[PDB]
């Protein structure tokens, strides 16, 4: 009912010797890095607010709390946004960067499009490690701005800490791109149209990434296509630790899941970027 | 309509409280059941008592938690008292060696708003009882006398348990912090 | 920060006066009827999956593990409805909701629209045991249907038992309504252009009721309104048990928060509703 | 106030060799291959239906009249793609194909993309024709199927002959396209982001290619550009006869008219196809 | 013509003495830091671009080339505040402040208000060093915020960097600040009218500041004070390289030039903040 | 829509333990001094020029009578400010200060900064009568001249009767004050920048004083605060009898209404003051 | 990006047979009478000190200079103006002046309003060497006295050599002008908001010019007019050579460069302003 490395392994081989294949990288492909996930963050906006930051988790949702977080003191967010770059981005995630096996392995392969929900530079950062070069697209701007011919575009999918007016953190700000009408929002589903996903380090709770594989069925469904020919594009979910309810759960959008080995997080996912060339 | 909550199960802690911290139209009562963690130590488990307890009722909520370290078993039971009292009842007399009778009554409130938690302790030093004696109050009130009196709690009333027991310093304190 | 019962008793007397307050009634609203709260109702999926209820619960939101639920068997979802109903609608239930004090003064007011998001005929009930009649408004063909003149209409937003194709409890169905083009969700976008609503029994978890109240400010901040003005016509939500983020996220969409007193649930309610009159 | 051909000629050269370009073709340019336009199929229409022409054509829009004409009775719709397959795709409209300067000028260049509003196999027919190879999208089952590699991929965005389910010639096939939802609709609009267009034997008289363009510029002006960088990435639109008033409103959506000589239109559409070279 | 430190400190501990002097720091002294002044941003301006740094010093001065800078690209200053604030307040810019012998001796005093033009958090952050507390007043939230009771205001003149809206750097930016409108401006001409200034590391360039002392001269010599009474509140400007007409431009608006050692920078205004205790 | 003297006396406790609260006092505070007010000083000019006084009083405004006056002969205003002195701050109405409530209540509090629109020396002189010493600032020589350390500064918003040529009664000396450029104008803007007024005995009618909280509005708008944010920081407007319409102006402008009781003016001010003690 | 010679010429035309086009000329416009510029003032005003020419220049700016100067000894800066006034208005730079292609060419030309920045009656005089009349108009008395009907009104902006009160060519004075309040520029203001200008030998280094076109685009950017509109009314900026950096700033505000021909400084302005006529 899970696919396993090796044999995930031939059938990203083909898809990637095709091109159509697309990695999606979530928050704990950053974790080597030393960085929080979504569960430091809250426990660093209740340590600004005067909470206990067990009791104020069970207050509300991940993007509940934010909203809270934001709407306390004007100019709340912007300190937040300054406060992750100096932690997200610092010398010494950079130093942790070259060194890692896993960003060094998803440099080794010639990608052309990444998308990440993550606010770092380390995912491009990863590939001006390898040499390569990278294109930054986050804003409409990104979009209609100038690049180079052959060059791996990064879609910051949830935003850019350069850019703080496209960082999506609060709860507001995901109602926003529930209309599917934003620059990455766009770009994600004509993609997924055509193309087969990698999804690496990222676990499914945000309720705008199941609501656009949800909407990719109701194409699928009202196409009519039979039942071999529905099911021959599938999807990757790579995780070493998904539950027993959301494996089934998102069989029904094609998507599969590839167990990765939980005694080493970090090695699990090289040797799977390294089975792929 | 009250503004803080004292949430206990036990029908005989609600009495005492009631007794003194019954004026107060700013406390309410409520009985919903926690579980406690496994420690000794008495701070550590009223801490995790009031997380517990908010996470049930959702308002902001007080709750209790006692100790009675003993000199003989090192500081046993702690915060591990009410399974001591279960399985040992006045055999908890018989177990402790006669001559090293010294033990330390602890008590710790702990109020929860929602965001923070603050813990009250006091403390009272005394000694086991040679065997159990008197009527009133409740568990573990027949083993325990206090330094200097002769008695135990069992043998006091209510007004005369509260002028030495733990919780009678801590009406005051409770009060005053929370404006009750 | 937090209105009393003494203080937002005037302010519900002119809005029902004028004939512009709805109330919106939750799965709270039902608890005094011994029914099921959507805790309940996952505790009996998981005997049925052969699950742990504690272990069951910690595996997805509650949307998700009925989405588990309805697609580990065929027919398993109609099998469900059809035991909601002997349990939900049953003569116990009844009989328990002539003698509720909640119900009885629910029903003693002359409303016009009733909105419900519970699956049980508890509250059109409540009118008929008053010797007043109501209208179930459910799907297409009951908005199309044929009622009398001046009767309040009752509509099962989240759908009926017996109209099972309009029940919405899986998270393929919550996302359904995600676009906000059934006939409840057109109906509801209307009358919260023009209405005060109160909120009894129901807490705010439901991510579509949640993005319909952010999408009225969205159109309440486009329209440029002052100060004092985008802030005079408010919401109410009655609740024992409101933490202390979620009041401060409703401030944004217009929506008071009514304390009520937590140590008797039901006569807390019945007073309110007592005090309109 | 409208770029001529030489004036345009080093605008176009810029956004070709960077890879931003993508031809939007017409029914104009099937025009010299004998093939009705939009008012040849209308006074075929009318021929069956039982009209004189010209009478047919004062009672309704383009869109209106095609969707009288396909519930006059049942199955009259499909007779239709089948009457157009025999003539849009017929032998002698392949011969004057290849001896055709506009498709040989094409297919010279060495596109990526290529959307059309035709329904004929004379775009990627004439890809084929210079020994290149094409992939035609027109469905949701082409975007999901194997192509190569590195191959022009044609998007049919109003249909294909072949697959007469994709096909939009009726108003409600136009009003259904509308949500912009479609596979050829969702492809459209992420290219947009990032490409420039050129607009070859097309009037913009569909609403629903007007409205997409509309939204674009709703995301241009949310993102608070300036003056300059607003308008930096233009679209192109070659026309031998704009009128007075349509430039003017196609300059809010950063498109610009480039004239061509009205005189030979044939000879016109070719002289901008090598000039791109 | 010119005071010596000797000669300035019982003037100096006089003003300090009656809480009548406050302290405004410019961009040298942050140079300890190994920060950037305004010719090292221009060096780093000028990569960006693509220009010599030499070649691009000669096109105009400070404020017009970064004027040029934010209007190449769209985004482009909000890069620049992120890179500074990764660049200013990191990790080894805080551990060079402990021991920095003039963020010590700057912060034994017992100041009320601070100014500051330059974009770091080393002024305040001096302050929390030596167990003290400040205020950080940058923008009309902050003036209008809680504060404490007893706490040193710091008064960020010219912008911080955790709120990006507040920074003056480019030209327009500096036109905007003409109008001495901005909260910033209008405290700090409240607090010229009673008290002295001490300038250490500021040099006066910026037309904005040479502007306020002009305009309190025009309220000085239109009272029409004797010789004797306008000439008896001075300000104080420590400078280890000031030419020879700046000191004579200064003294039409009282303010005397401390002339310090040039061989160490840093330990000449140690001792100059010593010498004030 | 009105605040009442209980009400508002747990919210000018806040801001006087804070520091942040400043009272602003009028005419009506030297009423019980048995005081001329604005209208019997253009009784007083009236029997000066030889008009009747209600003649007098229906050829222009207040400021434009006493432009009249000033320009009807050669040093008359001069000899109006020597008439004032002997009547303002004569030996009985110093007799009748210590003996007045609300001249006690006032010294009882701890203030530090005190503004006053009128001519006497009855503000600073209730401090000298409290064993306290103030600080009288009513020209630009009063600031830069020597104070105490933790002095109260009574600012003379105004002007003083010791300094005739402070005073701004004429309707030129108005238009003079426009451009908030005076001594007084400039301390006043920055203290409204951070504090909370309490304005007692004074009325609305100085179109210099509505027109500086008109721009602190254009600040308070400009910086897109919240609807919440915005209306945090309010000042207080204690009258006995503000009409229907100038109440709701002054909501644009932070400004709270206190009614007082109009029975006995003295009392019902006594005890606003002290209330906040 | 940049305007030729007959590129600009058909639009100076246009604006001119409006009459809605005004010279504003500069100190490079006196260049061919062997006039100083604002270099070789500073090398007279050096060696009148007992600088070296090289070595004053790098002790401020060229305002700052001329502050110096005139504050080293009383009436030092009436002697300047006696000195420039028989260096400037010479009878051999009268006699250059009516063989000059670029005067002739002016005034040819039948303006009604010509701005000038420079002391020299070189461009009335240019204007009545022609047989036209002009009207000076430099100082309060000017602009109140007596003209002719329809007569050229020449505004020296700056100053001129017979009202020595008018000139500002200090710092201080430069200063006083920024409150915008002087008779020229008033004048100047309100020409900017109904007609284009042509900068004829001038470059923008006074920050009072810069100042003023910066105060225009905050009416144009508030008035919410389109991309198409707000471009409509533009200025033109001839120059031989102009840099890279300042062309851009000027877009900003609606100016365009003339780019001319720099081998002949004089015969290309001529050429511009023949090309008018
Ligand atoms: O001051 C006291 N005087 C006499 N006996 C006491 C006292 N304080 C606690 N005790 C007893 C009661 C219980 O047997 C055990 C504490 O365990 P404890 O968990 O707090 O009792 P509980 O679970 O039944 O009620 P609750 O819900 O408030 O925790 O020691
Ligand atoms: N940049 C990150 O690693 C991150 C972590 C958590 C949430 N968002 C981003
Ligand atoms: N009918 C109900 O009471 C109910 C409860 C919980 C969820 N859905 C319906
Ligand atoms: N295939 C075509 O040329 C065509 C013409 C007109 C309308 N649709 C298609
Ligand atoms: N904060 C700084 O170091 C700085 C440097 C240069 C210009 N502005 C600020
Ligand atoms: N000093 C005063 O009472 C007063 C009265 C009227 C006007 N100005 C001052
Ligand atoms: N009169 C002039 O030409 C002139 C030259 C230099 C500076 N200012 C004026
Ligand atoms: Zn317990």
């Amino acid at each position: 009912t899970t696919l396993t490395l090796s044999e995930a392994a031939p059938l990203l081989k083909k898809e990637f010797r095709e091109g159509r294949l697309i990695p999606f990288l979530g928050a704990g492909f950053s974790k080597p890095l030393k960085l929080p996930d979504g569960s430091q963050l809250i426990a660093s906006l209740a340590k600004t607010l005067g909470f206990e930051p067990e009791l104020f988790d069970m207050h509300g949702r991940f993007e509940q709390l934010a909203e809270f977080f934001a709407i306390s003191a004007p100019n709340r967010l912007q300190r937040l946004v300054y406060e992750m770059s100096l932690s997200f981005d610092s010398a010494e995630a950079e130093a942790l960067r070259e060194k890692s096996p896993m960003h060094r392995a998803l440099a080794a392969l010639d990608w052309r499009t990444i998308y990440t929900t993550n606010y770092d530079k380390h995912v491009e950062g990863a590939l001006r490690d390898a040499g390569k070069q990278a294109a930054v697209l986050a804003s409409f701007a990104d979009f209609q701005g100038p690049r180079a011919r052959d060059v791996c575009e990064v879609i910051k999918f949830h935003g850019t800490l350069d850019q703080p007016d496209t960082i999506v953190l609060t709860e507001s700000s995901y109602f926003q791109r529930m209309a599917l009408d934003a620059p990455p929002d766009q770009r994600l589903r004509a993609d997924l149209l055509a193309n087969s996903f990698l999804f690496i380090g990222y676990s499914f709770s945000d309720t705008n990434i199941r609501y656009i594989w949800y909407r990719m069925n109701q194409l699928r469904e009202q196409s009519q296509l039979g039942v071999k020919h529905s099911q021959a594009r599938r999807c990757f979910f790579a995780t070493h630790g998904a539950g027993l309810v959301q494996p089934d759960i998102l069989q029904q959008w094609n998507i599969d899941v590839i167990q990765l080995d939980p005694t080493d997080k970090s090695a699990s996912v090289a040797r799977l970027l390294e089975s792929i060339a | 309509a009250p503004t803080w909550f004292y949430n206990t199960t036990n029908s005989e802690k609600l009495r005492e409280l009631q007794h003194v911290l019954g004026g107060s139209a700013k406390l309410g009562y409520l009985t919903a059941k926690v579980t406690e963690i496994l420690d000794v130590d008495l701070e550590t488990v009223i801490r995790a008592k009031a997380i517990a307890a908010y996470r049930a009722v959702r308002v902001p909520v007080i709750v209790e938690h006692g100790a009675l370290c003993i000199d003989a078993l090192n500081g046993l039971p702690g915060a591990l008292v009410k399974p001591f009292w279960e399985s040992l009842d006045t055999r908890l007399c018989e177990v402790i060696p006669a001559g090293q009778r010294t033990a330390r009554a602890r008590g710790a409130l702990c109020y929860c708003d929602g965001r923070e938690r603050h813990v009250l302790i006091e403390e009272t030093e005394g000694e086991i009882a040679p065997s159990a004696r008197g009527t009133g109050g409740f568990h573990w009130d027949p083993i325990f006398i206090p330094k200097g009196q002769t008695r135990t709690f069992a043998e006091m009333s209510l007004d005369e348990k509260l002028s030495f027991s733990p919780l009678g310093r801590l009406h005051t304190r409770l009060r005053t912090e929370l404006g009750l």
